[PDB]
């Protein structure tokens, strides 16, 4: 049940 | 930016909620982690609450923005096996923040963008909008292998990072549990003071350099100025058995600093201690511009040295308040005087009038605080700009002949000097504008300045119950020459150079230079038998003094040490010295 992180998106509006 | 949180199964992997970089903190809600390690290759949990659902990794909460009750927000959705999808909304109140979207499983911990556009909480637990209301810490737990005898600990955390504020009580709090016999080393009296009032409802017990030794046998902490332990070092006959010796700001140059951590070193050393030295520029710094709470702006330009009359409207067309570290006294008074022309209001610090003046740049108001080097030794400015010269005034013994013991320069800080004057400010979350105005590069080698030889002479006079002479710290031992002992005094010799210091207020090289000529402490004729060159002068009069016995004599020391002559306050306490009133 290890953990691992992906890219999704940058913090922005529209 | 926003990050999917997976989970490894035996072949698969599925989203188990979303957290976000800023960095250096990722951020999500607790029940989506648990706690557990995660990498993109390790981010380890340092702050977290179980109650509101929250975790942060590699740092306390960055994310310190709220909705303001009124606008709308973007939930940036990280659905799982979808497209990241921004939708806007209207939050309700009912007191706590939500949104009325749903969003399936595996989409908690989404970030809810302001406008425009930093996050003001994420997504998930009506749909709770869940944002902490704190600012760090992150979380101090205490390592006990720091308490450990033999073991010396470097805390090296950046300037701000609460070492003083937060990490020391909690150490000293898990140090009184450990039933460990715990000595607290502060730089100077009002920030003593200042940690004092920081570990409210412990047994502190403060100690003054007017007293040898002070026993209670009662479970206490002592607190005391870096020079108290080592004038009490010199002249107690007590040997003070502390486990554990916290040294906090131990960058502080002043002999008396130096030559405690030598001694504290050599406590580590001999297996009688545990040492941690707090400082985030411990000996050895190169980096003028290091990590801040809040940004900094460093801004680049040419910085008077004197009054000026035209060309630095910047100076004081700036509208907050400003901490200016000047070189010596006397350039401070140039600096202040040419302030005060333009009705600014200014508070002067130095070494021998913080006592009296650092308490007013907090219940008085003020423009401009100009100070020597002292004000890099953990005092604190509500101040939105450091000007600084990096400039400083150094103590060199000339061997060229007689010996004496000059001012050098101005010459250029050290780097860990520059990083501490700016360190001042940039320390406050809530302001993010603060200004360090500087001009010149720093400079490391400083091997010939007369403090490290003179902690060698505080050194050699310790003795110890095991025969051992104690030696310079570690990293410090490079910057002089002087061989281990060799300013060791015996007898009176050794009586004498101590009280030279602790009553007669005399610098370590002069007081060394009076004792290990044979002269008694009583004995000022040396203070007029100096040559024609060493006519001391005071606002451009030769300074003549009224005797013990009642004679008229100029002012001229057999040995000349600029620091007695330089500082006016040192004038004045040193014209009482030779007059034998002290
Ligand atoms: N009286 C006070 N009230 C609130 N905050 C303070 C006070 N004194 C200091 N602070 C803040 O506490 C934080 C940690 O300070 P400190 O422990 O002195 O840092 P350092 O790691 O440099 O020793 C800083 O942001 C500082 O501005
Ligand atoms: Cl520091
Ligand atoms: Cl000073
Ligand atoms: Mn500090």
């Amino acid at each position: 049940a290890d953990l691992s992180l992906e890219k999704a998106a940058n913090v922005q509006w529209d | 930016g926003v990050y999917r949180i997976m989970q490894r199964g035996l072949f698969g992997k599925t989203q188990v909620g979303v957290g976000i970089h800023m960095e250096g903190v990722f951020h999500t809600m607790w029940h989506v982690t648990r706690g557990s390690v995660i990498c993109h290759e390790r981010l380890e949990p340092s702050w977290a609450d179980v109650r509101n659902d929250m975790i942060s990794y590699g740092g306390g909460w960055r994310l310190g923005d709220k909705w303001d009750k009124e606008e709308d927000v973007q939930v940036l959705a990280i659905e799982p096996g979808k497209n990241p999808k921004h939708v806007q909304t209207k939050p309700g109140l009912f007191e706590i923040g939500a949104v009325t979207l749903d969003f399936k499983p595996g989409t908690s911990g989404s970030p809810i963008i302001n406008k425009k556009g930093k996050v003001i909480g994420l997504y998930g637990n009506v749909s709770a909008i869940t944002q902490a209301e704190r600012i760090g810490e992150p979380d101090y737990e205490v390592d006990e292998d720091i308490f450990r005898k033999k073991r010396l600990t470097i805390m090296d955390l950046h300037p701000g990072a609460g070492k003083t504020k937060r990490i020391l009580p909690s150490i000293v709090r898990e140090a009184l549990k450990r039933r460990l016999r715990t000595l607290i080393l502060a730089p100077t009296r009002v920030v003593a003071a200042e940690m004092e009032e920081a570990l409210r409802g412990l047994p502190i017990r403060y100690q003054t350099p007017a007293v040898k030794s002070d026993h209670t046998g009662r479970e206490i902490v002592d607190l005391m100025c870096h020079a108290t332990f080592t004038t009490r070092l010199l002249s107690s006959t007590r040997v003070p058995n502390y486990n554990l010796i916290v040294m906090d700001e131990a960058h502080f140059t002043d002999p008396c600093s130096v030559a405690a951590r030598g001694y504290i070193s050599t406590r580590v050393e001999m297996g009688e201690a545990a040492a941690i030295f707090m400082t985030a520029t411990p000996p050895g710094s190169t980096d003028p511009f290091p990590q801040s709470n809040s940004p900094i702006e460093d801004i680049e330009r040419e910085i008077p040295e004197r009054s000026w009359n035209t060309g630095f409207d910047w100076i004081t067309d700036y509208q907050g308040k400003t901490v200016w570290f000047v070189p010596s006294i006397k350039a401070g008074n140039d600096i202040a005087n040419c302030l005060r022309k333009s009705g600014k209001r200014v508070i002067q610090l130095s070494r021998k009038t913080f006592d009296t003046e650092y308490p007013k740049t907090k219940l008085t108001d003020w423009d401009f605080v100009v100070t020597t080097d002292i004000s890099e030794m953990g005092a604190n400015f509500r101040a939105g700009r450091v000007i600084d010269p990096r400039r400083c005034l150094k103590p060199v013994i000339l061997t060229d002949g007689p010996e004496r013991v000059i001012l050098a320069g101005p010459i250029p800080v050290t780097p860990a000097s520059a990083a501490q004057r700016r360190g001042r400010i940039g320390r406050n979350p809530a302001q993010e504008d603060d200004q360090y105005v500087f001009s010149g590069d720093p400079l490391k080698n400083d091997e010939d300045h007369a403090h490290w030889t003179e902690a060698k002479m505080l050194l050699d006079n310790i003795y110890t119950p095991e025969g051992i002479i104690p030696t310079l710290f570690g990293p410090e031992r490079e910057k002089t020459q002087a061989i281990d002992g060799e300013f060791r005094l015996r007898g009176e010799q050794r009586k004498t150079f101590v009280e030279l210091m602790r009553r007669g207020d005399l610098p370590v090289w002069l007081s060394y230079k009076v004792a290990s000529a044979g002269i008694s402490y009583k004995d000022r004729e040396w203070c007029f038998t100096g040559e024609r060159n060493n006519q001391i002068l005071e606002e451009n009069m030769e300074v003549e003094i009224w005797t013990r016995e009642g004679e008229k004599k100029k002012l001229r020391p057999k040995w000349l040490d600029a620091r007695v002559y330089a500082d006016p306050m040192a004038l004045k306490d040193f014209k009482e010295f030779a007059s034998g009133r002290k």
